[PDB]
């Protein structure tokens, strides 16, 4: 038993990173994340 | 010359005799026979040999080291009893 | 249990000699003599374990050594022995049985 | 140059030809050790030539510690005589040297990393694991341990000339990678 | 609340990854044969069930050697209260045969 | 909303189900148990390939194709039972579970405390 | 083995001890396997990187790191003990560089943190101190 092997960080890390990249919460949800519009400060 | 030795010896004689008494009484021999054994043994008791137990023995090149325990030695007609002993000897 | 090596000691030989006499000289039950020696083996062991304080130091030339059947035999020549006094011995024979 | 390697250890094998009772052997030999629980052989020793023998029940024997081939055969015959004297029908046969170790000093420091890079296929160097460079020579097939200090160890030889051959072959390389 | 570690952040990461530091805690770290065999057989008439442990305690020999000979005299029962214990199937003649061999 | 999630939700989620026990049987039965304590969040950081680790300010974060995140640590206490008998190793661990993206201007990111000219040094238009 | 290889081939560096912390390989057995694998790769035909990584563990300033780099190159050229594995030299080189500067790690903290025997760091320090003359970048 060694803690580093027991806990796998990319589970959480790459999980969230993935989700926000694709914006699919599951599909059970999609398009939740969207790249910001910098067209104009109003936009 | 050692005093602890004579004390140990005394403990041995006294301890053995009392324990042996049961068997002596069982064999229906004689209390005074037991007493004789005691007196003769102590009488006899009045060649550079050490009898003991070893904990560890090591060697490096021709150098030996030994950790001895619970023993008795007769060196130059004198008796010593010890708890521990360290031996540092050089072989050729 | 209990090794019979201590019978070769001064106190051990004396016991042997005493018993041998009671057997031969008298008519004292042999076999019982063995029972006694079995007691001796145990007593010397516990006594040397619980009733000793001395620490010895032996330094000299190793003339001979040997090992077989859990027994180490050493023969030290021209050695100085330190009790807790300094003694010198031309030839010392050591016989040691496994503590475990 | 001028340096010639010094032999440091010779390992040999000998067939006694008969089965042995190890307790008997250990008991009768003047300088023997035998603990069945640790290793299955009597470890016997003689003072001249100073060597150590590993004696097996099959009657096979390994003799090590000698500094010369002469000393190896001499000490081997001696161990065989001891077995005979103890009473077995032993015979001194099949004496064969299996390994010769040699060493020397080139007297200058060596750049191990450069050598390892240059002679990569024969070299192995991991200073954190072991400080010396392990050089596996093709002809002769000898293994050399090379140290920063300039001390050299040569091993794996069956004949003395191979130790000498390897050093002669390695010297130019050690020179090429000197520090001063 | 939740506390934000303010350090140089290098130390924390060093502990996170391979740190060159290990252990420091432990969790889930995880008589001759003639008389010997004769004596053991007298035990078998004395005990219909016994163990290699009881036999090794008596014979002071490795259980592996005890298991070999017992396979000849005794058989093993692995089921029931006596499970993992050998049961039997003249004794003086066997002892004299052991003395001869 | 994000700030409330960071302060309260992480602590509550970890606390709600942390305790897990292993049941060990022997023939004496045994337990092993691991609990999760106060969680710890860092400031935003970056792990470079070589392994050098350093703080991350968002500008560079954009330029280098990075993810702006802080690490998370958890206090793991491990216990062993033998059956409620309690032996175990505790305190001494602070464990890295993974990285959490961090919304800019939130309490966690470095910019939320910045001032005007401060921001200008970091080149994030106020 | 294959991991440590890919580290090497990737110009990244990881210590035998580090990987040894991810996996229990028993050590010496590992060296033999690694060497045979290395031989196979050739058949199929550098401490410096460690220095910044260590600073990270201590969170040291950049100047400290580059100072340490100059120190490592200078120490290797001056020879004298050849390094006794790179790890001791990298850590001692640091210990010098930091002690040049006012920033305390003291000693036991770096010996613990970086897993180098305190006696080792001080021993390296005496010899390194002797050559303080030529190691000075400015």
């Amino acid at each position: 038993f060694n803690m580093k092997l027991a806990i796998n960080a990319k589970t959480i890390t790459s999980g969230l990173k993935y989700a926000l990249a694709t914006g699919n919460w599951g599909s059970s949800r999609a398009g939740v994340s969207q790249v910001l519009n910098r067209y104009t400060y109003s936009s | 010359s050692n005093a602890e030795a004579s004390r140990v010896y005394e403990i041995i004689v006294e301890s053995v005799v009392n324990e042996v008494r049961e068997d002596f009484e069982n064999a229906g021999i004689d209390e005074q026979t037991l007493q004789d054994l005691k007196n003769i043994w102590q009488k006899k008791l009045t060649e550079n040999l050490m009898l003991c137990l070893y904990d560890k023995v090591t060697r490096t090149k021709a150098r030996w080291k030994c950790s001895l325990k619970d023993g008795v030695v007769t060196i130059n007609r004198n008796d010593y009893t010890f708890q521990k002993a360290q031996v540092e000897a050089e072989w050729v | 249990g209990y090794y019979e090596l201590y019978r070769r000691s001064t106190i051990g030989n004396s016991l042997v000699d005493a018993l041998d006499t009671l057997i031969s000289d008298g008519r004292i039950e042999a076999s019982l003599a063995m029972r006694v020696l079995e007691t001796f083996d145990k007593v010397v062991a516990e006594t040397l374990k619980d009733n000793t304080q001395s620490k010895l130091t032996v330094k000299g030339n190793l003339d001979t050594y040997g090992f077989c059947d859990d027994v180490w035999t050493f023969i030290v020549k021209n050695c100085q022995v330190t009790v807790e006094s300094v003694i010198s011995v031309d030839k010392l024979r050591i016989v040691a049985c496994n503590s475990k | 140059s001028g340096i010639v390697p010094t032999l440091q250890n010779i390992v040999a094998t000998v067939t006694l030809g008969c089965r042995l009772d190890l307790k008997t052997v250990a008991l009768h030999a003047r300088n023997a050790e035998y603990n069945p629980k640790r290793f299955a052989a009597v470890i016997m020793r003689i003072r001249e030539p100073k060597t150590t023998a590993l004696i097996f029940a099959s009657g096979k024997m390994v003799v090590t510690g000698a500094k010369s081939e002469d000393d190896s055969k001499l000490a081997s015959r001696k161990y065989a005589r001891i077995i005979q004297k103890i009473g077995f029908a032993a015979k001194f046969t099949d004496f064969k040297i299996q390994n010769i170790v040699g060493s020397c000093d080139v007297k200058f420091p060596i750049r191990l990393e450069g050598l390892a890079f240059s002679h990569g296929t024969f070299s192995s160097y991991e200073p954190e694991l072991f400080p010396g460079l392990i050089y596996r020579m093709v002809k002769p097939k000898i293994v050399l341990l090379i140290f920063v200090s300039g001390k050299i160890v040569l091993t794996g030889a069956k004949q003395r000339e191979e130790i000498y051959q390897a050093f002669e072959a390695i010297y130019p390389v050690l020179s090429e990678f000197r520090k001063m | 609340r939740i506390t934000t570690l303010d350090e140089t952040v290098g130390v924390t990461m060093s502990h996170t990854g391979m740190s060159m530091r290990s252990d420091n805690s432990n969790f889930l770290k995880v008589m001759p044969k003639k008389e010997i065999l004769d004596y053991l057989f007298k035990l078998f008439d004395e005990y219909d069930y016994w163990s290699l442990k009881g036999l090794k305690e008596r014979t002071r020999q490795p259980e592996a050697h005890l298991k070999e000979c017992l396979d000849k005299v005794a058989t093993l029962v692995k089921k029931g209260p006596y499970a993992f214990k050998y049961t039997l199937r003249k004794e003086e003649e066997r002892k004299a045969t052991l003395g001869e061999l | 909303s994000f700030n409330q999630f960071v302060d309260y939700t992480l602590q509550d989620i970890i606390c709600e189900d942390s305790t897990l026990i292993l049941e060990q049987l022997a023939q004496i039965s045994r337990k092993y148990e691991i609990s999760f304590g106060k969680i710890y969040v860092t400031k935003p950081m970056v792990n470079e390939s070589d392994g050098v680790t350093h703080a991350l300010y968002p500008q560079e974060a954009r330029l280098r194709n990075l993810t702006y995140s802080s690490g998370l640590f958890v206090d793991v206490k491990k216990r062993t039972y033998e059956l409620k008998y309690e032996l175990a190793e505790e305190s001494e661990g602070k464990v890295f579970i993974g990285r959490l993206p961090i919304m800019l201007r939130s309490k966690n990111c470095y910019l939320s405390e910045a001032t005007e000219s401060d921001l200008y040094k970091l080149k994030e238009c106020p | 083995a294959s991991i440590l290889i890919g580290c090497r081939r990737a110009e990244v560096a990881r210590t035998f001890k580090e990987i040894q912390s991810l996996i229990h390989v028993k050590t010496k057995e590992f060296g033999k396997t690694l060497n045979i694998m290395k031989n196979i790769l050739r058949g199929k035909s550098q401490n410096l990187t460690y220095i910044p990584r260590f600073c990270s563990h201590l969170g040291l300033p950049m100047q400290v790191t580059t100072s340490a780099e100059y120190t490592a190159k200078k120490c290797k050229e001056i020879k004298e003990i050849a390094g006794k594995s790179p790890i001791t030299i990298a850590v001692v080189s640091i210990y010098l560089n930091i002690l040049l500067f006012q920033i305390p790690i003291t000693a036991a903290k770096v010996g613990q943190t970086l897993q180098v025997t305190e006696g080792t760091i001080k021993s390296g320090y005496k010899i390194l101190y002797e050559h303080r003359d030529k190691l000075v970048d400015p």
